[PDB]
């Protein structure tokens, strides 16, 4: 339900941190 | 490129959407072709475990859940993500090797866009889902609606406004708690209306139908009218909730 959206919050995040990381 | 469905999401997969563009700017304006890269091998690695993540969570639901169309739905999302990591690995690995990698520009730019999208589906079919659970129940409603037409004491009354006041009052939860969800006023709007719209013609619903009680036990004139006055409240608060229906499943 809400544990669904919590754990793609997260790849959100591992995507973002990596995008940022290039730079 | 559209508008994210309800706030929810919105907040989730903005703050990425956002970011893929920034590295778009990036990369087609000269210069991510200045420097090195960094061994990205960890970030994405990183990606890969949350995303291994959310897959066994996808699975535990689909294996799961009463919803079918769930069961068909989701699990290419797990592959679109699961393909998308792919692509990261190999942009890792193309760095790893060569700083100046062009196609693992390419093929990083595509994996978050690939995970985006996989996610972006993924949420909007659990979210699908949990509009179709909200139609059941004014299924529910309109169905008792229907009923009402037989009602014709003062026991059957009772009994049914017994059930039908309440029945109410969990949709009523579930529409308000939904449109404060939604990202498009007009459909805020739509449904609120609708709604209130519906809330008010329960009690009418029931003075029409007491009515129809009333004049049937005292064998007289104009049952011919409550029946209509009646009929009709039937009328308005099943177009109304068809109208919710359709309201709530818009892009």
């Amino acid at each position: 339900w809400s544990v669904l959206a919590g754990h793609s919050r997260t790849v959100s995040d591992s995507i973002k941190k990596l995008i940022t990381s290039m730079r | 490129m559209p508008v994210f469905h309800t706030r929810t999401i919105e907040s989730i997969l903005e703050p990425v959407a956002q970011q893929i563009s920034h590295l778009v700017i990036m990369h087609e304006e000269g210069e991510v072709d200045g420097k090195a890269i960094p061994d990205l091998t960890a970030p994405v690695s990183a990606v890969q475990a949350a995303v291994s993540n959310l897959v066994r969570v996808g699975k535990e639901t689909v294996q799961t859940t009463e919803d079918q169309i769930l069961k068909r739905d989701m699990p290419p999302a797990f592959i679109k993500v699961e393909n998308a990591c792919t692509k990261l690995v190999r942009a890792a690995q193309m760095l790893q090797a060569d700083p100046y990698s062009v196609p693992a520009r390419d093929y990083l730019i595509d994996g978050s866009r690939g995970i985006l999208s996989g996610t972006s589906d993924l949420l909007l079919t659990f979210d699908e889902a949990e509009v179709r659970k909200i139609i059941r129940v004014c299924k529910g409603i309109l169905e008792y609606l229907t009923v009402a037409e037989v009602v014709e004491t003062m026991e059957d009354l009772v009994t049914y406004t017994k059930n039908l006041g309440p029945g109410m009052t969990k949709m009523a939860k579930m529409i308000d708690e939904r449109q404060q969800e939604l990202t498009h006023q007009e459909h805020r709007v739509m449904l609120v209306n609708s709604m209130n719209t519906v809330k008010e013609l329960l009690p009418v619903l029931i003075s029409a139908m007491k009515i129809f009680v009333t004049t049937k036990n005292t064998k007289s004139q104009g049952i011919e009218e409550a029946l209509k006055n009646r009929n009709f409240t039937v009328e308005k608060m099943s177009a109304e909730i068809n109208e919710i229906i359709r309201v709530l499943q818009l892009t």
